[PDB]
DNA sequence: GCAGATTCTACCAAAAGTGTATTTGGAAACTGCTCCATCAAAAGGCATGTTCAGCTGAATTCAGCTGAACATGCCTTTTGATGGAGCAGTTTCCAAATACACTTTTGGTAGAATCTGCAGGTG
DNA sequence: CACCTGCAGATTCTACCAAAAGTGTATTTGGAAACTGCTCCATCAAAAGGCATGTTCAGCTGAATTCAGCTGAACATGCCTTTTGATGGAGCAGTTTCCAAATACACTTTTGGTAGAATCTGC
């Protein structure tokens, strides 16, 4: 028939239909099952404790029968809890943020169901900035961490994919807004359904989100400069579209004011930044450069391991160019 | 019997990127030998390519292929930047 | 007049590049482009080993290159180590690094 | 009397060593040695003082870089001690000898 | 011209602790024995081979004095090119 | 139920391949292998027969080559089997790691 | 059932690899190591077999593309051309 | 007209040889005795190579040269194995080898 | 369009050195390869030998000491003899 | 027994050899001048040789457990047959590359003069 | 390791210029471009020959333990390399002369490669 998982607050359960759908061959239905029960037998420990009661750990993907009985343990595991917290127990607080264990897991339910075929996204061919977005989990977790987010502050993703990154961010920390552009036309219409998407997912399993639009645009645009501008944390993901469009964007930095940060994965300037005779054109002049920590689990298709640069902007390597110059 | 170097050329670009650093004269022998071996590796490829052709000629076309097969990744990306702005720039002033 | 390295914009020499072309006997012809392209790729590559050797001076606290850093430079880098991987550069000396199980001590 | 325990001061060696550049072998002994090899190749033979040094050069470029990967096959066996059967294995891999 | 020394046994002038010096700047904390012996035999073979081509170099063009160039192509030859002596 | 000692077949099989010269990996699979990895270079492109069976041939003598000093590497260690550490020494030594 | 590619290069094609090179026991984690060694030498030569198809304008990698590549590539190949 | 093959007293074609080193660009002229000289060599060496190679049919019992036979020539041979030391003789095989240790304790 | 190769000249060596062992196509295509390769080594470290010592002309004595950096030992030994011969015999013949 | 090597006839553009005249690289000849071999003298940076014992390599023992051998069963590979994607052979044609005579600019470099980064020693 | 003095090596000018490099007509031609025939490559069907998988235990790897003696650290002694200089002259390298040998066609001849037909043979 179908296999249903109730929500621990009494949201809008998930159903997941029975023949199973595949998404690709390395998601599937099943998959999603199994790692929901995991995380929420993680935040309650009463529903890991009716989980104990029968059969455990000798289901399987597919076979009805051995999926439909532990679907069935939790529907009543999760009678049980909502029963108790009329009691004494109360709901699971919704200004709790998430641990990153379960962030993970919330984004990787969410995007499963807005994307209905990854495959595809990932066919494009490298140099051009077609080249679909996202970025593993630990990358944004280091961004996170090390450049505070405060709630004088607006966060921008150019390049932004299915809007993954700004999602992670906004539940993890506040700003102002958050934002996703995308120029690419099927990864923005999949970003639209993950906003919504991770909103319903936020409160299904009683967590605290922060507020986020992904839009559907052109990140290499005139209007963008602007936006730009006026945000002071982008982060931008680039490196395989091309020198061409690396200057296009460059150029929008320049636009930036004066105490901006931009996290990206292309070093736009040397880390030593060295003065030049023609830093005319060269981004540099604006910015201190130093290259963030590789993280090794995060390893791309060639095996090697994906880096962070931080970019701060500061017009005293301006001010001091200028200086040499007026004299003699 | 004048001996050619690239050493006025490696000081105009060391000037441009490091205004106030020098450069001793082993460091620019070693500078002058790196130029000169650069300078053959993609030549004799750019020869060979041509042969394998069966062509007499060696365009820009055959240096660019041999910078690539000659350069590691980022390495050949801007240095074929570079070589075809030289060229569309070179062509367009005459 | 004008030479044809200020027509391409570059500082390395097409017209010198273009007689080393045709003395090495290289092909029967080389096309006007080759020494153009040619001198241009050389032009960026001695600018990246040089921007990164002044910054080994820099950090070193030495305002002149010298051999150990375009050692430094090279061997720091993993393209232009790659690019040098069969070649010495007399006065470099090599990069500090001391193999793990070697050191003292525990933890 | 003080003493540091053997491996504290090969280590400050090693530091010290690959800090610098200069040349680690003895000039003239290494000038002599490359003329009495020549000189059983070809007799009479004069040298440019700059073909000795780029030979020194060469040579301790070549046996530092054997050095490293003779350690890495003493390592690879659980010995902190390079052993001629290191040396040999290293050039063997490297073809050196294959 | 009157006599010109004999020259024998300057594998030896590799000393011990010229030996020491190199493994150390190879980053090798220590040393059997046996390895000083070995190591000169390993030099005398690289500068047997270099030296063979670099006085073939210098026979072909008819000279008597080797230069720094017939040493740098010999390297060359050998996949060891070196990059400071007009090279 | 006869059962040959762990090891006898294995002697087997060394004096067995290396006695003939036949490719040991299935044409197929390494055509599709060679065609996904192509495909990333340049799309749509088309393998004439002996470009793959080259490819093959070049493969595999480099593979059993990379074996012989990845075992004579475990060998050094005082094994007799190779594992993942040898294979990465073996082609640090030859200086396709380093 | 499917099969990534390179799992197509199997534990008993390695093993048998691994026999013509002398190897008398072999560790588990050999195969998948031998995976990532084989990829690589392959994303290599065929790198520049490639580049010397896109520089002739042909649609089709030639037995000489790959000769030529291996032989830059210092694993010059006799039996092919060349 | 006689060949320059045959005034050399050679089997190997000195007039192609004389044409393949003008057209390898490996200099602007090319002696008249280079080619005799370099097509000699060629030929001496490819008698040297099918010479250990024949042998080795013979050992194996056949009368036809195959790769195998070629592999077992040169890798037998100390002076043609270095030579060919960087390359891979299709269909070649290697040596038949087992490291000692790896035999059984007999 | 015409292929050539070495196979007719191998073919008639083979004959001299083993009269009655033929030999088969893919061993003849590695004969090929072999020549090929050993002509072009021969010629490039000959082209180098001039153009160090400033010759336009590749001569019998760059193709002599070409194979003596090439060749090991004993096979250096019978190829300079076996080149020199074949000059000899050559010059002498109306 | 048969896939692949050998024998034979026929076709011909491609080569290669011969003949003629012009062009030229580089040998011998003479010599300017760098720099190589060599002798001298002084002295301190290091090599040598020894003592002493820390701790490393080498041996021995042993048990957990990983790989080898093998039997059991089917799915991916191999083999043989067939439309076209393009690799090539042919023809046409000009943008662009020699060839060649001047005219102008510039990188070397010989010699003398003043500058300046940092080696080297100190605390 | 930041500060400070003596100095070799480096960046600072003057004048000379042959070798470059560039500007200007004439002549030549390599190979892009278009059309197209002939391979031989991609793909499908089915006859065909391993590979995947779980079981069992032999024997290998590596941990734990021990200790003989190698090899590092420190030291005394003084040899020989290094440094500073000078000098004869071997020989490298510049300059001019000038032919033996190479390039440059033009023409006649032979030859290796290709295509098709059919018989032969090593394995
Ligand atoms: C590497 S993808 C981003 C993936 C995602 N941001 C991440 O970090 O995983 C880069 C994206 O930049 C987008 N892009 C490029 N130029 C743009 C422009 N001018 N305006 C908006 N998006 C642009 C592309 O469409 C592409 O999807």
């Amino acid at each position: 028939l179908e296999l249903r998982l109730k929500s621990p607050v009494g949201a809008e359960p998930a159903v997941y239909p029975w023949p199973l759908p595949v998404y690709d061959k390395h998601h599937d239905a099943a998959h999603e099952i199994i790692e929901t029960i995991r995380w929420v037998c993680e935040e309650i420990p009463d529903l890991k404790l009716a989980m104990e009661n029968y059969v455990l750990i000798d289901y399987d993907t597919k076979s009805f029968e051995s999926m439909q009985r532990l679907c069935d343990k939790y529907n009543r595991a999760i009678d049980s809890i909502h029963q108790l917290w009329k009691g004494t127990t109360q709901p699971m607080k919704l200004n709790t943020r998430p641990s990153t264990g379960l962030l993970r897991h919330i984004l990787q339910q969410v995007y499963n169901h807005s994307v209905t075929d990854p495959e595809k996204l990932n066919n494009y061919e490298p140099f051009s900035p077609e080249v679909y977005g996202e970025t593993s989990f630990d990358l944004v977790a280091q961004m996170i961490d090390e450049i505070k987010m405060t709630d004088d502050d607006l966060f921008v993703d150019l390049g932004s994919g299915v809007g993954q990154v700004v999602l992670q961010v906004a539940a993890a920390t506040n700003c102002k807004h958050h934002y996703g552009v995308e120029k690419a036309d099927i990864p923005a219409k999949y970003a639209e359904t993950m906003d919504r998407e991770f909103r319903k997912w936020m409160k299904w399993y009683g967590k605290k989100h922060a507020e986020y639009t992904l839009e559907r645009g052109d990140f290499l645009s005139e209007e963008w400069r602007e936006r730009i501008a006026n945000t002071s944390v982008i982060f931008v993901n680039n490196f395989a579209f091309g020198p061409e469009v690396d200057h296009q964007l460059k150029e929008r930095f320049a636009n930036m004011k004066e105490g901006g940060r931009i996290v990206s994965s292309k070093p736009f300037a040397p880390l030593n930044f060295r003065i030049n005779s023609r830093n005319l054109s060269d981004i540099g002049t604006i910015m201190r450069v130093v290259e963030l920590s590789p993280l090794k689990g995060s390893v791309s298709w060639t095996g090697k391991p994906v880096s962070y640069y931080l970019h701060t902007i500061d017009r005293t390597i301006l001010e001091n160019y200028f200086s040499s110059l007026k004299n003699p | 019997t004048r001996k050619e170097s690239y050493a006025i050329y490696v000081y105009k670009v060391l000037k441009q990127v490091h205004p106030d650093t020098g450069i001793s004269s082993k460091a620019m022998s070693i500078m002058n030998s790196f130029v000169n071996d650069v300078f053959e590796r993609i030549a004799g490829e750019a020869s060979r390519l041509a042969h394998y052709n069966k062509r007499s000629t060696i365009t820009s076309r055959e240096i660019q292929t041999a910078v690539r097969l000659l350069l590691p990744g980022e390495l050949a990306k801007h240095a074929v930047s570079e070589g075809t702005k030289a060229v569309t720039k070179y062509t367009s002033a005459k | 007049a004008k030479t044809r390295s200020s027509r391409a914009g570059l500082q390395f020499p097409v017209g010198r590049v273009h007689r080393l072309l045709r003395k090495g006997n290289y092909a029967e012809r080389v096309g006007a482009g080759a020494p153009v392209y040619l001198a241009a790729v050389l032009e960026y590559l001695t600018a990246e080993i040089l921007e990164l050797a002044g910054n080994a001076a820099r950090d070193n606290k030495k305002t002149r290159i010298i051999p150990r850093h375009l050692q430094l430079a090279v061997r720091n880098d993993e393209e232009l180590n790659k690019l040098l991987g069969r070649v010495t550069i007399a006065q470099g000396g090599v990069l500090p690094n001391i193999q793990s199980v070697l050191l003292p001590k525990k933890t | 009397p003080h003493r540091y325990r053997p491996g504290t001061v090969a280590l400050r060696e090693i530091r010290r060593y690959q800090k610098s550049t200069e040349l680690l072998i003895r000039k003239l002994p290494f000038q002599r040695l490359v003329r009495e090899i020549a000189q059983d190749f070809k007799t009479d033979l004069r040298f440019q003082s700059s073909a000795v040094m780029a030979l020194q050069e060469a040579s301790e470029a070549y046996l530092v870089g054997l050095f490293e990967d003779t350690n890495l096959c003493a390592i690879h066996a659980k010995r902190v001690t390079i052993m001629p059967k290191d040396i040999q294995l290293a050039r063997r891999i490297r073809g050196e000898r294959a | 011209k009157r006599h010109r020394k004999v020259l024998r046994d300057n594998i030896q002038g590799i000393t011990k602790p010229a030996i020491r010096r190199l493994a150390r700047r190879g980053g090798v904390k220590r040393i059997s024995g046996l390895i000083y012996e070995e190591t000169r035999g390993v030099l005398k073979v690289f500068l047997e081979n270099v030296i063979r081509d670099a006085v073939t170099y210098t026979e072909h063009a008819k000279r008597k004095t080797v230069t720094a160039m017939d040493v740098v192509y010999a390297l060359k030859r050998q996949g060891r090119t070196l990059y400071g002596f007009g090279g």
